[PDB]
């Protein structure tokens, strides 16, 4: 989750998230070096009583702006491809999990061998335990095996939302009558938040998602114990 | 094909209404006839109260709110079955 | 470019109004919906 | 007195430019070289050195103590 | 002398560095002592007096390069006027504070946000740079 | 006299002036709604305590900015002013047609406020995606009364369209080859043939989700074997370019702004901007998907979209490096106006460069959806498409009027503006890289400071905003009346004085062939 | 498009043309101040004997004060371009604007 | 034959400053206004 | 015997994100093998397979509705 | 028969683009509608610039393929010279209407 | 006073009662959508007939009776339609890419097939077929009636305008007879609504087109059009073949092959 | 019919100052004023209409 | 004779920065905005178990 006075974005939990912020690193290198030779220049040109007001030639310089911005948007898609081709690269998932959204909460389904499936709403602000987070708790967490693929498959019995937890790097949105597959891996055992994320009506902000990643072990007790 | 027939060296109205009446005309008069035997009896198909057919999500703002603009005792079913 | 002297000068006083009376126009109506938020909520 | 020498009197402004596009390309990477060195490097090194310790185990182990779980106790 | 609206097709005086000879002189007529000063220009300039001279060049022109190019200080009633009308914005937000935001959620309490602060510790929060990272669990103080 | 003037107005220039006339007044709107906006985010908690409510401000924010604002003023209102005024015609095309283009706009502007007014309003966003903007979770007028102010503004701006085209092909002096037309003229052009092409999407759209609303079809309704997705497809198909709408005229007039006060006779690379402006039409209408991220198309079609997108920088950048090849050599004039386009041409590449950074699909993922977008486009818009008019209103402001504003004054507005949005649109960038998602009410207690230091900067553009209305006044109570202006030998707008008469080129230019 | 000492002899040959109107001259000078250079004093010196032939003090003057302008921070440029054109200053009467006082606000 | 130049050729008037204010004041202000009255307008709908 | 289910497997005939028909067909597949299975009578668990796929990745609310119109009647799909 | 009965221009043509149509048939332009042909442009060949009153805004493309055009006030008088180009051009009183 | 060729337009009331009339149609239809009441609406087609009558009559006044369309004129009027038909091509694009984006991905609710399960479509050799005979056959005589104009011949202009006419109101009825006979709905589904919506509106077409055939009529006889000037009917004639091509492209994709 | 179109050019053209969309006379005057009748009427409606569906009724 | 900036300017750009900085300060810190900064070494975490 985010923390106070936050500049980029949260740490990586899985591995193409991680891969995500050095792509930003790489391309926001690029944003900085465009911009101040954009301000340079700018001020270069505002600076001097010097004047030269009759007409130039285009010809000979065109080709450098031409060509350096060519070769830049190489220097930038060619690694954010790879990373699309690996966010979608094949899988081998130990399990399949379902969410269905609602206005205005969520439920899932883990349906491999039983046939579990529950609802996970917000917790209000009157009802939250002291040391608990405002919009970001739920009644019932997301329980998942650390340290393994699974495969969410995403959808809606209403509206459409968009199901999101940034610091897994997942965003797949919930269409009624389409199941949207993502896949999912954490690095880390721990509590992992995020939000509904399209514009579903006068609740939105108030769905939110919160993952419990832990030990295989743990996951199976808990699944039987949720029947 | 990019003809069956030609012209260009004397022409003008006098070819296209040549056109109307030796070709136009005639394919209307034979797609007609066509159409005189073959016209009559659609075994009215029967009646299956599926899900995706007889969509009403609100109300026609006209007659009973159930009936569609052309509707067709004769064809067409109402969501509860073909019509008294 | 260039213009002529102003036809009909508007000086600091008249400035002054002008500016006041704009400002409240915009400040006014929005501060009261906006101080009686409460008296249209709970409902 | 004494005569003064023939300054350069063509392509002043041109001469200016020259010399400061260089300035201009330098001053643009420097930038985006900092970018690199004092955060991009610095972030490799940060996910590096944190897995190598790592044991998701104890983590794990550690937050259950914690209590934080629905899951776990 | 008096420039007319209506004077639009007609060509005009501009002072211009860029554009040093305008199309048309300054004053474009004469009083009888300016008659008899044209007419000792179309003798020898050494002839001339030095207020002769500089009344050639305002007969000719509007003001000198020098003048023309004068700097002013205008930036700083910009500036001024600027941050006065800034500083006046903050009067507005005084006044929504006081007015129209009611109280802020118990979370915001000093109690709630020291336990808060504790839980994502132990949940631990962007462990490896963003939050956790800055904590010393051995010492169980914020890292110097 | 009053109604055959200016209710039966077959004349461009007074044409013109009412839409800025009416965008003028659609900007007083969207502000308040902005303002809206801001102060439910201002502090945590609710302050509205309804969140449709709060959703149906956003919607109505975006439809009054961009319908309403900047397309009457840019292309309506210097468009019909300036493009006759610049090629020597001695009106529009078609005169008549042209005032009902103008006249559709206050009845649709009237059903958007009537959406709003009945029942709980329309709260959908301005995508108006469907199901929620259907009529079981939107159920009721509202959605209806917004469908059809979109298909009066849609009408309007494609009979303008082709004015503005017949009247650009068809108008000119006969010499005049379109090679030598000022680049405004172009811009506006180009814009036409965007509007031209998309709106009819747009309006097919919206007329199948009319009907799925009220005759029982069911396009967009998976129950009938219909797809949300088709409608994403047409609406964004029109919506990219209609971006791109937004933006074109404000090209052309920061091109005419900074050669003027440059003391230039001519832009650089007159025909290069030709050429930029054509390609950045094309390109506009082969990347819409990238709105589409996150919808589960495939990963190919992905690629796609984020390789075609990418290649807009470049005939983008050549313009940004022209106009800075523009300035180079300058006599520079520190005007208002021109204070203006230096902040635009600086900030719309800053708009421009996030918006790169957003074609990668791989990122998108994690920014889609957040403050990082929003961030994107009001540097684009906001301080695009508004300093543009700002620019465009305060040079050209002498010649519509035949008054000089107080440049001390105007000065003073621009720093105002400029500290105000850069405060409040700055720090939206970290809010959306920590993940804060776009369009919502309220937020976790982390985005507090961001949200609290971006609503105070909104109040300080708010005082921009009641400073400019005090400056238009001041320059009409003290009338101070234009003499000369400088450059007219190319500027031809200029050449009729100030204001230009009712009826100019009664007799046309003289201009040979050779 | 041609060198240096082409240019400078053109634009010689140009203000030498022993019936140049006022047209002409304004055309020149305000031709000139467009390129990147402050022009060599051959060209003034022809200029300046321009003016004197279309009996214009006024326009000499202008003339000199674009040349010091033209040179913008180089200040090293004005007082040599005098320095050269001193002998026709003398000879034609012609006096500097720092002599005239037209260098103050 | 219209009404010609400076003030001329606009729908509203400008020959009093004082009017010209109010009229202005007026215009932008009912614009600003109604979305906090449409707002208001909706809360009291309840 | 084979079957040592995890869960299903990747499957090339639906190798994108889109996910609709995978559940869909298996639906269809797991039924048209249960028609077969039983208008000859015995055992179904040959069909078991496409039974464990689509009840892996259908949505509960999509089976029994499918479920419903079977029995109803109305289900639209060729079985 | 194949007759008539659908009138032509000549009979039925009438207001402006009468005159245009008459005009035309003389190879006059008095509605501005062909691009005038340039002389030689020096002082004794001027072009020559029609026009009912004393003033006529000209557009001068000094060389072929300029992107900008010169625009200025012709003045009924002496020559004048495109203040780009100097070629020279001249006022030449009504003629499209005595 | 005018030295170019152009038309300077009197203030006109038009273009401010064409406003108000859309106005009134789309708040009627919103009423009659929502309140069941129709009074707007009829208010609102109402003055929208008087007004397009009104202006087209202007227009007529300007051109035939005042000879203000000079060449520069009709060029100008030659690339206005030309857009404006351009415009019409794109606006049924978004229904054709409605057509194909379903029928090409039939979805699991439909049985997955196209045509959907529980559809029968109409036999495109029967009705369909003949109107596209009909159709065809008008751009035919359209053409015969262009070329007598041209030559000068009244009679046969008439006389081919007249079968053109008579082909488009055939075509009007077998499609409302198709219409009453077909045995599915417009709410019979995404086939229904494609089929209704896109045909609709290209019913709508075919009589708008009519309209203006009928209106060259009644001009031509009455001696409005020289041999040589005579936009009103080129308009209509390019109209004219952009209905009939429309209709070709209906009848391949989804007469035919969503079939 | 016969060709009258002359008949009609020369009342178009008659020089008496009135915009082309009144030089039919009398009945020119008739349908324009019903029209802007409808029109300013219609609109009046609308207001109404709007004002009344603005409040729920129960 | 000195125009409006040479009389005004150096009052006008004093008394507006002054004025503008006490205001911001007093708004800034001074009637209860929660800013709700960092709590990196700011806070004391507390037991919430
Ligand atoms: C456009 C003008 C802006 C002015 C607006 C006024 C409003 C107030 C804002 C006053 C803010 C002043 C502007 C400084 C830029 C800082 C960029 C940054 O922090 O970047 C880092 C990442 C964060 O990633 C990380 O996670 C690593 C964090 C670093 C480790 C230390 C963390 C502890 C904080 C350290 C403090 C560093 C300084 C930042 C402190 C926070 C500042 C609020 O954030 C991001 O991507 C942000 C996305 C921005 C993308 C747009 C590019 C604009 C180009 C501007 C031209 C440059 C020429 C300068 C030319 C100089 C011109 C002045
Ligand atoms: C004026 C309006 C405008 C303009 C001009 C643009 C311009 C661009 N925008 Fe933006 N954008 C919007 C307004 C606009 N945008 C709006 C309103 C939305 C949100 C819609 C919604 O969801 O509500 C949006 C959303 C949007 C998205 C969607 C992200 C998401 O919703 O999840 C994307 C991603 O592809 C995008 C990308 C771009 C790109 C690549 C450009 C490019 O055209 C920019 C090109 C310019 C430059 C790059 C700078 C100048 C160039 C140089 C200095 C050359 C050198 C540069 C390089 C070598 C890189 N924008
Ligand atoms: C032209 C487009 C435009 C403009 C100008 C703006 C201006 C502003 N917008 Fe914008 N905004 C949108 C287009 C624009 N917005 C769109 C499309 C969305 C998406 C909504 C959705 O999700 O559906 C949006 C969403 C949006 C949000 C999203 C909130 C959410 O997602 O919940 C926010 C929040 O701060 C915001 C804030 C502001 C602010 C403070 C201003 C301004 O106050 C900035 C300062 C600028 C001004 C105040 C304008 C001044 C101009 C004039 C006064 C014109 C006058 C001209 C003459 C007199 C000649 N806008
Ligand atoms: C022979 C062809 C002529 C058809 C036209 C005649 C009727 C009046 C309507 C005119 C509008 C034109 C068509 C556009 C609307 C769609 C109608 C589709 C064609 C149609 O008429 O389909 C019929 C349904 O009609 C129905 O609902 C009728 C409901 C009619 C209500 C129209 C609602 C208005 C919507 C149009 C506004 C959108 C804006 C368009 C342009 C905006 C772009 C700027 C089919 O009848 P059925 O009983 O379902 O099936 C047959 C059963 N045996
Ligand atoms: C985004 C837009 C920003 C808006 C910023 C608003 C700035 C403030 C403007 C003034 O607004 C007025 O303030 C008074 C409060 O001081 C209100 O009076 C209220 O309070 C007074 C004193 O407390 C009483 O006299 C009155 O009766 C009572 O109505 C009054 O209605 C309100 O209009």
């Amino acid at each position: 989750m985010a923390y106070p006075m936050q500049l980029g974005f949260q740490d990586a939990t899985s591995p193409i998230m991680e891969e995500l912020l050095h792509f930003h690193d790489h391309t926001l290198m690029i944003v900085f070096l465009i911009s101040s030779l954009v301000l340079y220049i700018i001020s270069l040109m505002l600076t001097t009583k010097l004047t030269h007001t009759s007409t130039m030639d285009a010809q000979e310089v065109e080709t450098i702006w031409t060509i350096l911005p060519a070769i830049i948007l190489i220097l930038i898609a060619l690694p954010s491809l790879r990373i699309l081709y690996m966010m979608d690269e094949i899988n081998n998932p130990s399990l399949t999990v379902k969410t269905m959204g609602h206005q205005w909460y969520w439920s899932y389904e883990y349906t491999d061998y039983e046939d579990l499936s529950f609802d996970s709403y917000m917790i209000p602000t009157s009802e939250l335990k002291p040391g608990e987070l405002r919009l970001l708790e739920v009644d019932n967490r997301v329980v998942l095996p650390m340290e393994m693929t699974i495969r969410m498959l995403v959808s809606s019995e209403d509206v459409l939302h968009s199901w999101a937890v940034p610091s897994l790097g997942l965003k797949t949105d919930a269409i009624p009558g389409r199941l949207n597959q993502t896949t999912l891996m954490s690095s880390r055992p721990g509590l992992y938040y995020g939000q509904c994320s399209e514009i579903c009506g006068s609740n939105h902000s108030f769905m939110p998602i919160v993952l419990e990643l832990v030990p295989l072990k743990y996951f199976e007790k808990w699944s039987a114990s949720m029947l | 094909a990019s003809a069956a027939k030609g012209d260009h060296g004397g022409t003008g109205a006098r070819t296209w209404r040549f056109l109307t009446f030796g070709l136009a005309l005639p394919s209307v008069a034979l797609c007609t006839l066509n159409s005189w035997l073959h016209s009559g009896h659609r075994e009215r198909p029967a009646f299956i109260p599926y899900h995706h057919l007889r969509i009403r999500t609100k109300p026609f703002s006209w007659g009973d709110g159930n009936h569609t603009f052309f509707h067709n005792p004769r064809v067409n079913p109402l969501p509860t079955g073909y019509e008294k | 470019i260039t213009a002529k002297p102003a036809k009909t000068p508007t000086s600091p006083k008249e400035q002054a109004i002008g500016l006041s009376v704009t400002f409240l126009s915009f400040l006014l109506p929005a501060g009261w919906v906006l101080y009686h938020l409460d008296n249209y909520k709970k409902s | 007195s004494t005569a003064l020498a023939k300054p350069q009197m063509r392509g002043l402004l041109a001469r200016r430019l020259r010399f400061h596009i260089v300035g201009a390309f330098m001053v643009s990477l420097g930038f985006a070289t900092f970018y690199k060195f004092a955060v991009a490097e610095k972030r490799k090194k940060a996910y590096a050195d944190f897995y190598r310790n790592y044991d998701s185990m104890k983590d794990f182990e550690e937050m259950r103590k914690a209590g934080i779980f629905q899951s776990a106790k | 002398s008096v420039v007319k609206s209506e004077d639009y097709a007609l060509p005009s005086y501009v002072d211009r560095r860029d554009y040093p000879l305008p199309d048309v002189a300054h004053v474009k007529n004469l009083s009888a002592s300016q008659k008899a000063l044209k007419e000792k220009e179309k003798a020898s300039w050494s002839s001339l007096s030095i207020d002769e001279k500089v009344e050639l060049y305002r007969l000719k022109f509007k003001e000198s390069f020098a003048e023309m190019n004068r700097s002013t200080n205008e930036w700083k009633t910009v500036v001024g006027a600027a941050m006065f009308f800034i500083g006046f914005t903050a009067l507005l937000l005084i006044w929504e504070k006081h007015y129209v935001y009611g109280p802020i959620p118990h979370t915001f309490e000093e109690e709630w946000v020291a336990k808060q602060t504790k839980r994502m510790l132990d949940m631990k929060v962007a462990p490896i740079q963003g939050f956790s990272a800055k904590w010393d669990y051995d010492k169980n103080e914020w890292k110097k | 006299m009053f109604i055959n003037r200016w209710l039966f107005s077959t004349n461009h220039k007074d044409i013109g002036t009412l839409y800025l006339l009416f965008g003028a007044w659609a900007g007083m709107v969207g502000t308040a709604l902005s303002l809206l906006i801001r102060a439910e985010l201002g502090q945590p908690g609710t302050l509205l305590g309804d969140d449709q409510i709060y959703n149906v401000v956003v919607t109505a924010h975006a439809f009054v900015m961009i319908f309403f604002m900047v397309m009457p003023i840019m292309i309506g209102g210097f468009g019909n002013w300036l493009v006759p005024l610049m090629i020597g015609a001695p009106d529009m095309a078609f005169p008549r047609m042209n005032n009902m283009s103008f006249w559709l706009l206050p009845p649709s502007f009237l059903l958007l406020l009537a959406s709003s007014m009945v029942e709980a309003g329309a709260g959908t966003g301005w995508t108006v995606y469907p199901p929620l903007a259907g009529n079981l979770a939107h159920a009721g007028a509202s959605v209806d009364l917004t469908i059809f102010s979109l298909h009066l503004a849609g009408v309007s701006s494609i009979l303008g369209a082709i004015n503005f085209i017949t009247t650009i092909i068809n108008m000119k002096p006969p010499a005049m080859s379109q090679y030598q037309t000022p680049l405004f003229v172009w811009s506006v052009m180009i814009t036409a043939v965007l509007l031209l092409l998309s709106l009819p999407v747009l309006a097919a759209g919206i007329t199948m989700l009319l009907t799925d609303r009220n005759l029982n079809t069911t396009f967009f309704d998976p129950a009938g074997g219909g797809d949300p997705i088709l409608y994403q497809h047409l609406f964004w198909f029109f919506g990219h370019p209609e971006v791109y709408i937004l933006i074109l005229p404000g090209f052309g007039m920061i091109s005419h702004i900074v050669t003027y006060y440059s003391g230039k006779k001519e832009p650089f690379g007159y025909m290069g901007m030709v050429w930029a402006m054509m390609s950045i039409g094309f390109l506009g209408f082969i990347v819409w998907a990238h709105h589409m991220f996150t919808v589960g198309m495939d990963v190919d079609t992905r690629a796609y979209f984020t390789s075609a997108t990418m290649i807009i920088a470049i005939p983008t950048g050549v313009k940004v490096f022209s106009w800075l090849a523009t300035l180079h050599g300058g006599n520079i004039k520190w005007s208002p106006a021109m204070m203006w386009a230096l902040g635009f041409i600086f900030l719309f590449t800053v708009g421009g460069l996030t918006g790169i950074v957003l074609a990668n699909s791989s990122l998108d993922i994690v920014l889609h959806d957040t403050y990082y977008v929003v961030a994107h486009f009001h540097y684009v818009l906001s301080m695009g498409a508004v300093f543009a008019i700002m620019g465009g209103f305060v040079h050209w402001f002498p010649l519509f009027s035949g008054y000089t504003l107080n440049d001390t004054w105007a000065k003073i507005h621009f720093a105002i503006m400029f500290v105000g949005v850069n405060m409040t649109f700055f720090p939206q960038h970290f809010l959306g890289l920590s993940g804060m998602p776009r369009r919502y009410s309220d937020y976790p207690d982390a985005y507090t400071m961001w949200n609290t230091i971006s609503s105070m900067g909104s109040f300080i553009s708010l005082t921009a905003v009641m400073l400019m209305v005090f400056i238009i006044w001041e320059a009409f109570a003290s009338k101070r009346e234009v003499l000369t202006v400088d450059l007219t030998t190319t500027n031809l707008e200029w050449l009729n004085g100030c204001p230009p008469p009712y009826h100019t080129f009664e007799e046309p230019t003289y201009v040979n062939l050779k | 498009h041609e060198t240096d000492e082409e240019f400078d002899a053109r634009w010689v040959t140009y203000f030498n043309k022993p019936d140049i109107d006022a047209w002409e001259l304004r055309k020149g000078m305000n031709t000139l101040v467009g390129y990147d250079l402050v022009p060599e004093p051959k060209i003034i010196d022809a200029a300046l004997r321009a003016c004197r032939r279309l009996n214009d003090f006024a326009s000499a003057v202008r003339i000199l004060e674009v040349v010091k302008d033209k040179a913008g921070p180089h200040k090293e440029i004005y007082p040599y371009v005098i320095q050269e054109l001193r002998p026709t200053l003398n000879e034609l009467g012609i006096s500097t604007p720092e002599e005239l006082g037209l260098d103050k606000v | 034959h219209y009404e010609e130049g400076p003030g001329k050729n606009i729908p509203f008037s400008v020959e009093n400053k004082w009017r010209l204010l109010a009229m202005m004041t007026l215009f932008f202000g009912s614009g600003f206004a109604a979305p906090f009255f449409i707002v208001r307008h909706q809360l009291l709908k309840k | 015997k084979i079957k040592n289910y995890q869960t299903a497997p990747f499957d090339s005939r639906f190798p994108n994100q889109n996910q609709t028909r995978n559940c869909w067909q298996n639906y269809l597949d797991f039924h048209r093998c249960e028609k077969a299975m039983t208008a000859k009578g015995g055992d179904v668990s040959v069909c078991e397979w496409y039974r464990r796929v689509y009840k892996s990745l259908c949505p509960i609310s999509w089976v029994s509705t499918w479920d419903d119109r079977r029995a109803e009647g109305t289900f639209p799909g060729k079985i | 028969a194949s007759g008539g009965g659908v009138p032509t221009d000549e009979e039925q043509a009438t207001g402006l683009e009468r005159e245009v149509m008459l005009a035309a048939r003389k190879g006059q332009d008095p509605y501005n509608i062909l691009a005038p042909k340039a002389t030689s442009g020096t002082k004794e060949d001027p072009n020559l610039v029609p026009s009912i009153t004393n003033k006529r805004i000209v557009g001068c493309i000094c060389e072929e393929d300029n992107s900008t055009v010169i625009w200025f006030w012709l003045h009924k008088g002496e020559a004048q010279r495109c203040p780009s180009c100097g070629t020279h051009y001249k006022l030449v009183p009504h003629q499209l209407a005595h | 006073h005018q030295t170019h060729a152009y038309h300077m337009v009197n203030p006109s009331p038009w273009p401010l009662t064409g406003a108000l009339s859309a106005l009134l149609m789309t708040s009627g239809l919103t009423m009659w959508f929502h309140f069941n009441s129709m009074t707007l609406l009829m208010i609102g087609l109402t003055t929208n007939m008087l007004t397009m009558y009104q202006w087209w009559r202007d227009v007529i006044r300007e051109s035939t009776f005042q000879g203000h369309h000079t060449p520069a004129v009709q060029k100008g009027l030659r690339y206005g339609m030309i857009l404006f038909i351009i415009s019409e091509v794109l606006f049924f694009t978004g229904f054709f890419w409605a057509f194909y984006h379903s029928s090409l991905a039939p979805t699991p609710e439909l049985g997955g097939c196209w045509p959907p399960t529980g559809i029968h479509p109409l036999n495109p050799l029967e009705v369909p077929l003949l109107n596209t005979s009909v159709l065809l056959a008008s751009g035919v005589s359209i053409t015969w009636a262009h070329h007598s104009l041209m030559e000068g011949d009244r009679k046969h202009m008439l006389q081919a305008l007249f079968i053109t006419i008579t082909l488009g109101v055939y075509f009007t009825l077998l499609q409302a007879s198709e219409y009453y006979e077909a045995p599915f709905t417009i709410s019979d589904g995404v086939y229904g609504s494609t089929f209704f919506v896109a045909t609709g509106f290209h019913g709508l077409h075919v009589i708008i087109g009519s309209t203006f055939l009928i209106v060259c009529f009644f001009r031509q006889l009455k001696f409005h059009f020289t041999s040589n000037h005579h936009f009103g009917f080129e308009a209509a004639a390019w109209y004219w073949h952009f209905v009939d091509v429309v209709w070709l492209f209906l009848y391949v994709s989804i007469y035919w092959w969503g079939s | 019919f016969e060709n009258r179109v002359a008949e009609k050019q020369k009342l178009f053209q008659e020089d008496n100052g009135l915009p082309v969309h009144l030089k039919g006379g009398a009945t020119d005057n008739i349908l324009y004023r019903v029209t802007m009748t409808l029109c300013l009427g219609g609109t009046l409606y609308s207001l109404y209409c709007l004002g009344w569906a603005s409040f729920p009724h129960k | 004779a000195p125009d409006f900036h040479d009389k005004y300017g150096n009052a006008v750009l004093a008394s507006g920065a002054t004025f503008c900085v006490a205001v911001w300060v007093y708004m800034a810190t001074q009637i209860g905005i929660e800013w709700n900064p960092s709590p990196v070494g700011r806070v004391t975490p507390k037991e919430w178990r």
